[PDB]
RNA sequence: UUAAUUGCGAUAACGAACGAGACCUUAACCUACUAAAUAGGGUUGCUGGCACUUGCCGGUUGACUCUUCUUAGAGGGACUAUCGGUUUCAAGCCGAUGGAAGUUUGAGGCAAUAACAGGUCUGUGAUGCCCUUAGACGUUCUGGGCCGCACGCGCGCUACACUGACGGAGCCAGCGAGUACAACCUUGGCCGAGAGGUCUGGGUAAUCUUGUGAAACUCCGUCGUGCUGGGGAUAGAGCAUUGUAAUUAUUGCUCUUCAACGAGGAAUUCCUAGUAAGCGCAAGUCAUCAGCUUGCGUUGAUUACGUCCCUGCCCUUUGUACACACC
């Protein structure tokens, strides 16, 4: 009955799934509200999707996230990519396009990935050296 | 409203819980207090000295609330951390078992922890009351 | 039983690896390419592809009848669960393992070093092949390390199209 | 025939052995193989191992 | 299933390493069917190079 | 360093010489006409024929070419 | 640490702290930096000019070298020293090593001109 | 030991004299005058936060910046 | 021009093969197919507590149904695409725009002819012949050594602390591995200041260990620029464990012993992006022993984006009294 689209973002192995609904305005992270997060200095990064477009958009939409994988700081990107898509999925389906297109071009000027998935994955460590490129120390004395 | 444990911050949750226990002084004391290292690898004893156990017992109670059933060996592995084993790389080994066990044994008689099936320790009905009352008290401190 | 699936899959490979090694020794005189095992319910079909088929079977069940009893005592099995057949080979030219046995005979008998290779290279093209290569090594006349080569046609050395196409076969000989 | 003709050889390097000849060095015991690392390269594809990457 | 190994039969020259590995595909098809119908499907549908096995107990 | 190989240009000359019809400007339509006639094994090598054939169509409107 | 450096500048004579940071980048970027030319064997230094990212990339590095060396065995932890380096460069005092390391290379080019 | 760590009652008079009206007030600032060296400066600064006097900006261990109460 | 005898163009040269490129494996993209109580989510029930209105946190593999994550079949997606400059305005290279992806899209796997008297007879019932062939250089049991200590070089670990150490509090990964004829990984509960004792399991393994809640990190306190609370070496006594056996400290733990070293002289090695360098984890050997090697994921820069000055490699043109070839 209620509008439900299962948006998800991804930075490295850190994945997050934002199940949006219609109601009062919840933006919870692992049960707790938006203002925890828990890196503590990077609380300001999680607001960036909210403060650009505005809090007026979230008055109808109710989001809640479960984050797993990666580390501490990598999971903040997973939340931020999930919430950014969470609006677009709602505004694409059941709202006019001109609002949703203003979200797109707003996030291009402050493009810290947001909608776009990041390219970098880890690369194998090959034999003979302490890393991929880094080789062992030689001696011919 | 929606009064839950998650609205209160995790670090700030234990401060109100610690002072709540010290008023009564009915959580019980084992006997090994301040004759203690704290972990298997830790040069200095507890700096807090007095109190101390009431900080530990509060943080054990809130973790038993969130999860299904927590045990002794897992709590030692969770609290325990790094070492300095001479001139080698730093390893990880469990903390003190005797401290974390008597937290769980004493909290049963006070009225928080319950004996669960399969294995571990889950929460009682009266245990959820004291967790929410202190959470509601911490909500009043902020608001 | 009850054993894990990773352990039995590796143990299946070594079981065959033993069987392939002994038939190299035992069927040296009668010709031998390889063995193909197919474990059906209860019984097991062991198909030995060889040149001289009737000699591998023997005198109406003698060579294979004795060899079936050997496999039981090695790997612990009953009379009925194993059946050693003998089928013909799909040509000699493409199946490169067959040429090594013929070459092994020609050196042990006392035939020419170079002209044995000139004979077999033609036979590879006569069957229907693209190219060929026969590298003989060791002290071929005089007391020093030497090598030979008698190639023909196109021979591809790299890429994944290598394992499928090129049939290889190494087989050592003495002599004095 | 003689009484003392053994040692407690239920552990270590001396008791353990390969299937082929019996070398007490470079022994692969992973997955219960017991084939030394010189002969494993020879018999890799027959068992089913391949150099994919 | 990996077994990393040095290439040499002695251990001289340059130091090089391999990754000889064995793959293993694994499937499950759970029937809610009668007893004797499993005796039909097990006899047929066998092709060499595949490990057939049935539990017949939940 | 994306210099196209000889085996790509073997097909690119042979296709355009005979089939000048069924070749018009864009990648996607001309890409469907490469696998049509020829029998290429891989995807990578098949699509690389479509790349250089389509590039010659851009030049053909600005005069001819040798060969 | 970078947040704590900006909090110091906000207290000192009000001011937007990025105005002190940007002016520090201007006053620690060398005009002329000589490249070691051979011409036989000896290390004669020809006067080559510097623009534009090389003025910015060197200047930001020289501030952090002067900042961290000042807080090597010291109560005055990095944030206090880094804040002082930017004030000295913005208000050209000829004391901070962001300016001195820039000024001492000026200078070397004109000798071989 | 470079002195100025030992507790003296004569110094405690002069701490309250030089407390008010300053731009920079921290653990980094007081040690430059050769006052209570190291940790006893932190305890001296902890007194000045209780009854107003000097009000805070940052609240971290190792980064403790304060400014005068206007 | 290219990473490349890679291609354009010039022509006693015309077409061809091998090597490279193509091929194969792995890492990304798919709300479209095909699917699952050994993967996770929603509807809801039964229920436990909570703010007392609709709603918040749940505990059960009670029911119903499904595929965003998740595994893996089967396909597509990339072709320098489309434009702008720049070139016999050729082959390419460089600036935008679209795009998850624009260095061969990242990294490996396979690897030509021709050689070196490079390594292995200490992997071998792969092996020529010489030695050794019972008073045995075959053997077999038992003590001892491969680790002796004025002295050199080679990889390495931990430090020369305040971007730090010592306390609590917060609390997140991925590669793996694992017994039934042995003694494997081993949660939960009691004993213990530790190490480790014991009762029980579960697991032949996306089912149980296991969410392998691992470190570095985060955030308030304790010390503050003194060989110091930094650092941990030498030392002595006992308590544990694996072994037929630990004295030539096997290994870990408990108090004491508390040094050397205030950023390293000539020299010198490795390195262009999820890389470098911190950081631990797993496996390999393994009765018991990582300061090692091979693999994985967290934290994630500065600085080129060019050149033959140095050290060596490929061709052409020149000279040779060299050809087991400037040793």
């Amino acid at each position: 009955t209620v509008p439900s689209v299962q948006t998800f973002g991804k930075k490295k192995s850190a994945t997050a799934v934002a199940h949006v609904k219609a109601g009062k305005g919840l933006i919870k992270v692992n049960g707790s509200p938006i203002t925890l997060v828990q890196p503590e200095i990077l609380r300001f990064k999680v607001y960036e999707p909210l403060l650009l477009v505005g809090l007026d958009k979230f008055a109808n939409i109710d989001i809640r996230v479960k984050v797993t994988g990666g580390g501490h700081v990598s999971q903040v990107y997973a939340i931020r990519q999930a919430i950014a898509k969470g609006l677009v999925a709602y505004h694409q389906k059941f709202v006019d396009e001109q609002s949703k297109n203003e979200l797109k071009k707003a996030f291009t000027s402050y493009d810290r990935t947001l909608l776009i998935a990041d390219s970098r994955r880890p690369e194998p460590k090959k034999f003979g050296g302490r890393g991929a490129r880094s080789r062992f120390q030689k001696s011919y004395r | 409203p929606g009064v839950s444990v998650r609205d209160v911050p995790a670090q700030d949750f234990i401060n109100n819980y610690a002072s709540f226990l010290q008023r009564q002084g009915k959580l019980e004391v084992p006997g090994y207090v301040d004759i203690v290292k704290t972990s298997a690898g830790n040069e200095l004893p507890p700096q807090d000295s007095e109190g101390w156990f009431y900080k530990r017992a509060a943080s054990v109670a809130r973790h038993i609330y969130l999860r299904k059933q927590v045990g002794v060996g897992k709590l030692n592995k969770l609290y325990g951390g790094a070492k300095n084993r001479g001139v080698r790389p730093h390893k990880h080994v469990d903390a003190s078992g005797s401290i974390n066990r008597k937290v769980l044994q004493s909290l049963e008689k006070l009225g928080v922890v319950e004996i669960s099936p399969k294995g571990g320790r889950r929460i009682s009905d009266n245990g959820l009351r004291d967790l929410d009352r202190i959470a509601a008290a911490t909500l009043e401190d902020e608001e | 039983a009850i054993i894990s699936k990773k352990r039995k899959l590796v143990a299946d490979g070594v079981f065959y690896a033993e069987l392939n090694e002994f038939f190299t020794r035992e069927l040296a005189e009668e010709g031998y390419s390889g063995v193909e095992v197919r474990v059906t319910p209860t019984k097991t079909e062991i198909i030995i592809r060889a040149t001289k088929v009737q000699d591998v079977v023997g005198e109406n069940g003698r060579r294979i009848n004795e060899l079936t009893l050997l496999i039981e005592k090695r790997f612990k099995y009953k009379r009925g669960t194993i059946a050693l057949y003998a089928e013909r080979v799909h040509d000699r030219g493409l199946s490169a393992v067959a040429q090594a046995e013929s070459m092994k005979f020609k050196l042990l008998n006392g035939l020419a070093i170079r002209r044995a290779a000139y004979g077999v290279v033609r036979y590879v093209m006569e069957s229907g092949a693209k190219g060929c290569e026969v590298v003989i090594s060791g002290k071929l006349r005089a007391a020093r390390a030497k090598s030979m080569k008698f190639a023909d046609g196109f021979l591809i050395h790299s890429g994944q199209p290598v394992n499928d196409f090129i049939e290889t076969a190494t087989r050592h000989v003495l002599l004095r | 025939e003689n009484v003392w003709y053994s040692h407690p050889r239920k552990f270590g390097k001396g008791s353990r052995q390969c299937r082929i000849s019996g070398s007490h060095s470079g022994l692969i015991r992973k997955y219960g193989l017991n084939i030394d690392r010189q002969s494993f390269r020879e018999k890799a594809n027959d068992i089913g191992f391949y150099k994919y990457r | 299933l990996k077994i990393s190994t040095r290439k040499t039969p002695n251990g001289e020259g340059s130091k090089t390493w391999d990754t000889y590995e064995m793959r293993i595909h694994k499937r499950y098809i759970d029937l809610e069917a009668p007893a004797h119908i499993v005796k039909r499907i097990t006899q047929i549908t066998i092709e060499p190079g595949v490990d057939v096995e049935v539990i017949i107990a939940a | 360093g994306r210099v196209r190989t000889k085996t790509v240009k073997r097909a690119s000359k042979a296709l355009i010489e005979k089939y000048y019809p069924k070749l018009t400007m864009d990648f996607q339509t001309n890409k469907r006409l490469c696998d049509e006639i020829a029998t290429i094994q891989s995807k990578r090598l098949r699509n690389k024929i479509a790349g250089y054939t389509t590039h010659l169509m851009k030049r053909i409107q600005k005069g001819p070419v040798r060969g | 640490i970078v947040k704590h450096t900006l909090e110091i500048i906000n207290v000192l004579t009000d001011q937007n702290p990025l105005q002190v940071v940007v002016d520090a980048i201007i006053n620690s970027g060398p005009r002329e930096d000589t490249t070691r030319v051979g011409g036989g064997g000896a290390a004669r230094r020809q006067a080559v000019d510097v623009s534009p990212l090389r003025r910015v990339n060197q200047s930001i590095a020289l501030l952090t070298i002067g900042a961290r060396e000042a807080a090597f065995r010291n109560i005055k932890t990095i944030a206090e020293t880094l804040a002082e380096e930017l004030i000295n460069a913005a208000k050209g005092s000829s004391t901070s090593y962001a300016i001195k390391k820039k000024d001492e290379l000026e200078r070397v080019a004109k000798s071989n001109r | 030991a470079k002195h100025a760590v030992v507790l003296d009652q004569d110094k405690f008079d002069r701490i309250m004299k030089e407390a008010p009206t300053y731009r920079y007030v921290s653990v980094s600032v007081l040690v430059d005058r050769f006052k209570l060296g190291g940790s006893l400066a932190r305890v001296a600064l902890r007194h000045l936060e209780n009854e107003g006097i000097i009000k805070p900006v940052s609240k971290h261990s190792k980064q403790a910046i304060y400014t005068r109460a206007t």
